[PDB]
RNA sequence: UGAUUCAUAAUAACUUUUCGAAUCGCAUGGCCUUGUGCUGGCGAUGGUUCAUUCAAAUUUCUGCCCUAUCAACUUUCGAUGGUAGGAUAGUGGCCUACCAUGGUUUCAACGGGUAACGGGGAAUAAGGGUUCGAUUCCGGAGAGGGAGCCUGAGAAACGGCU
RNA sequence: GAAACUGCGAAUGGCUCAUUAAAUCAGUUAUCGUUUAUUUGAUAGUUCCUUUACUACAUGGUAUAACUGUGGUAAUUCUAG
């Protein structure tokens, strides 16, 4: 079968057609998650523990984790599970999945080095994918960068320029939650909207108790003439 | 000499849609359905906007002819025109080139073709051509 | 079934909007709103139909998002926006102010009132009740809830609404003597004083009225709607006052008038 | 209010503690300890409760074709009612537990047929009638037959799922 | 401004008359027997666990899509690491 590895801290992944069935007994009933050494997969992947994080079978239905049961079922798969992704809001597909039970009906296995070995894989560990990505919110940014609690993170945005040839230029994202004036104008509005909502409504209140004693005071005076 | 003799009766001002709308009596006698070139020019020169801020549509010629019957409509300028009135209306009278799409059928079915797709189809692409040459 | 319905027909629209027949398989279902959808008009059907000022429903979308129109002094940019009676349309371009009343025939009628008449509105009392932390409420014809009423206003009475800060500037109690515009039914548009209202403990309770030409009718309570005095109304009353006129006086007063 | 244990308020607590703005645009005014300090406008979107609107669900009264070669039906296994609970959004034998033995019928119950969806309506027009109404509007029901459910304010949805 | 997340809609419309004979339906009531998104109007100074033990409000946290990259299946609006 064939091994996709990821070495996930240089985030650098490929695939190692392994053939010879006396390699890959090792991964035989074990589950996902299970830790497996990497000398009796082969002499290059020497010292190396992988963890058997996933796979897909012959026919491509993935494994489910933790299923149990080397074969195949048909489940009623959920919103935020594996295996499946909902087309409407709370549809439940039946699909069937395959289980967590590694077995020779495998067509992939994929595994995650969690253990660096002896020598240097040449496609999983000399290699380094930088992420596509840097922080956008700002203290997001203030713990990659191990700032302080005030500092300006408008400076310490990682930017990316781009070139079209002719012209270039540099993009940086945005600064989600990024305390600015227009935001505490917003706070500032909403507390003195609800200061003077209130005192306008006590102030109604006490108007119109100053009406209803007045209404009383007539009352009492037309009620004792009688 | 021809008599093309235009009147607008049921004159109503519309600051709404910054316009004059009224109804285009036409009475042409020895002539056939004038043309709305030489309306929409007649009414520029009677409610003196330009050419390109009146409009006029309708016209049904009535029985026996010599008498054409419409509605029109003059902008406060060009631009107010060309806001307010249809995308059509501006292609017949010049003032919008027509935009050049697929018919309605292909559009429905690329549509239905890109439901197909999740994402951009970058992944999608490339796995596919890469399992295809082998 | 199933859910709220959003489609109207045309030919199950209300007929007072005066829709044809034709042109059209389907009316403008009016939106929620301070009115009930058959004694609503829409803006499209006030603008495109009575005004004549669009042609299309594309053009009184057009007019309604420059925000031209405004409703009770608010902007109201929905096509199908249920105002009903007593409302107040303001058009700021064309400088002209509308006033939603009934004509006699029972057809929102095109009246244009004041800007001083702009600045205010009528309302029925639907309910006066006591709110939370026991506040006095009272709701009116159009689904305004306003706070620390009068203690006299009762239901069935008429507030005065200012429209600018919604209070009740004054009121018009139910009493027998006093005009009603009646809104609802076939004397819909009718204008009349109170000769007296009928109990009837147990539901519907009736009010005889009766016109300046003192032409007597029972109306449900429902339907009626007090307006000011004996004489001398609130509001402005449309050309016509309410009088209904019979068919053949109507077809003296359109051969007296087109002669000349 | 025709009517209430209504609205509402108060007291003692209770709660796998509900809501009480960590949201967005445009404009950038005003004040004096000039700090990027304090204030500040027009909106958008949210949000608890009440009212309204759009509704929904249930419901009172009365009205339906032919058939007695259909005269008794219902009550095992809820049929009629009482009490209490459960359930519901809520009334209710809706369901459960315990009691009572009721409920419908020659004023046609119950059963059978319908080449029956009901109505506004349509044809024929002395008057009365007779016949039609799957069909453009209103209401119901259904998505090949049944059943079950998810999400959601609203579905027992089928161009949703099992 | 593609994608994708979120929001809203997908419960309307359209079709058909199979079921259905106090059932649907019609006119008429009732909710003092209830749910109700949206609209419209109104509405929220009280937030401290057992105050003489508060932890940022000039504003807390992680965890995911899209994307990158490695794949499985002959095949699906399949999806895995
Ligand atoms: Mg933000
Ligand atoms: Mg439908
Ligand atoms: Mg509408
Ligand atoms: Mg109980
Ligand atoms: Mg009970
Ligand atoms: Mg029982
Ligand atoms: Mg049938
Ligand atoms: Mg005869
Ligand atoms: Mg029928
Ligand atoms: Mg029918
Ligand atoms: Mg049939
Ligand atoms: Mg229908
Ligand atoms: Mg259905
Ligand atoms: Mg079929
Ligand atoms: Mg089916
Ligand atoms: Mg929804
Ligand atoms: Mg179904
Ligand atoms: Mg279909
Ligand atoms: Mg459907
Ligand atoms: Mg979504
Ligand atoms: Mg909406």
């Amino acid at each position: 079968m064939k091994l996709n590895i990821s070495y996930p801290v240089n985030g650098s992944q490929k695939t190692f057609e392994i053939d010879d069935e006396h390699r890959i007994r090792v991964f035989f009933d074990k589950r996902i998650g299970q830790e497996v050494d990497g000398e009796a997969v082969g002499d290059e992947f020497k010292g190396y523990v992988f963890k058997i994080s996933g796979g897909n079978d012959k026919q491509g239905f993935p494994m489910k984790q933790g299923v149990l049961l080397p074969t195949r079922i048909k489940l009623l798969l959920t919103k935020n599970v594996s295996c499946y992704r909902p087309r409407r809001d709370g549809e439940r597909k039946r699909k069937s999945v395959r289980g967590a039970i590694v077995g020779p009906d495998l067509a992939v296995l994929a595994l995650v080095i969690v253990k660096k070995g002896e020598q240097e894989l040449e496609g999983l560990t000399d290699t380094t994918v930088p992420k596509r990505l840097g922080p956008k919110r700002a203290n997001n940014i203030r713990k990659f960068f191990g700032l302080s609690k005030e500092d300006d993170v408008r400076d310490f945005v990682i930017r990316r320029e781009v070139t079209k040839g002719e012209k270039t230029y540099t993009k940086a994202p945005k600064i989600q939650r990024l305390v600015t004036p227009q935001r505490l104008q917003r706070k500032r509005h909403q507390r003195a909207l609800k200061v003077r909502n209130a005192q306008a409504q006590r102030e109604a209140a006490a108007e119109y108790a100053q009406l209803l004693a007045k209404r009383l005071s007539e009352r009492k005076a037309e009620k004792a003439e009688i | 000499s021809d008599a093309v003799t235009i009147r607008t009766r049921k004159v109503i001002s519309n600051p709404l849609l910054a316009r004059k709308q009224f109804v285009v009596d036409v009475l042409h006698p020895n002539r056939a359905n004038v043309s709305k070139d030489e309306l929409r020019e007649k009414l520029a020169e009677v409610y003196k906007a330009e050419k390109d801020a009146v409009s006029v549509f309708g016209f049904r010629t009535q029985f026996g002819g010599g008498k054409s019957v419409g509605f029109g409509l003059v902008y406060n300028s060009v631009a107010e025109a060309k806001k307010f009135e249809p995308t059509y209306r501006l292609v017949r009278y010049g003032l919008a080139e027509k935009v050049e799409k697929a018919s309605r059928q292909q559009r429905k079915q690329k549509k239905n073709r890109d439901k197909k797709i999740f994402g951009t189809g970058k992944r999608l692409a490339k796995k596919v051509a890469r399992r295809n040459a082998d | 079934a199933r859910g709220p319905k959003k489609h109207l027909k045309r030919l199950a629209a209300p007929h007072h909007w005066l829709l044809d027949k034709l042109s059209g398989c389907y009316a403008p279902r009016p939106s929620a709103g301070p009115h009930k959808l058959r004694e609503s008009l829409p803006l499209i059907v006030f603008l495109r139909n009575r005004l004549k000022y669009a042609l299309n429903g594309r053009e009184v979308k057009a007019i309604l998002m420059q925000r031209h129109v405004k409703v009770d002094g608010k902007v109201r940019t929905d096509t199908t926006y249920p105002a009903g009676f007593m409302d107040v349309i303001t058009l700021d371009a064309t400088n002209e102010n509308f006033r939603l009343v009934y004509d006699v025939k029972g057809r929102f009628a095109v009246h244009r009132i004041t800007d001083e008449e702009a600045s205010y509105k009528l309302g029925k009392v639907k309910k006066v009740q006591l709110g939370k932390k026991g506040v006095p409420y009272v709701v009116t014809h159009d689904g305004r809830t306003i706070r620390y009423p009068d203690p006299n206003i009762k239901v069935n009475d008429t507030v005065k609404i200012d429209l600018a800060s919604g209070k009740i500037t004054d009121f018009i109690k139910f009493d027998a003597g006093k005009l009603v515009y009646v809104t609802g039914g076939r004397n819909l548009g009718r204008i009349g004083t109170i000769v007296h209202k009928e109990r009837h403990d147990g539901g519907f309770d009736l009010v005889h009225i009766k016109d300046s030409l003192d032409n007597t009718f029972v109306t449900r309570l429902n339907n009626v709607f007090v307006i000011g005095e004996q004489g001398k109304p609130y509001i402005s009353l449309p050309k016509g006052k309410g009088i209904k006129l019979s068919i053949a006086e109507e077809r003296d007063r359109r051969r007296a008038q087109q002669g000349l």
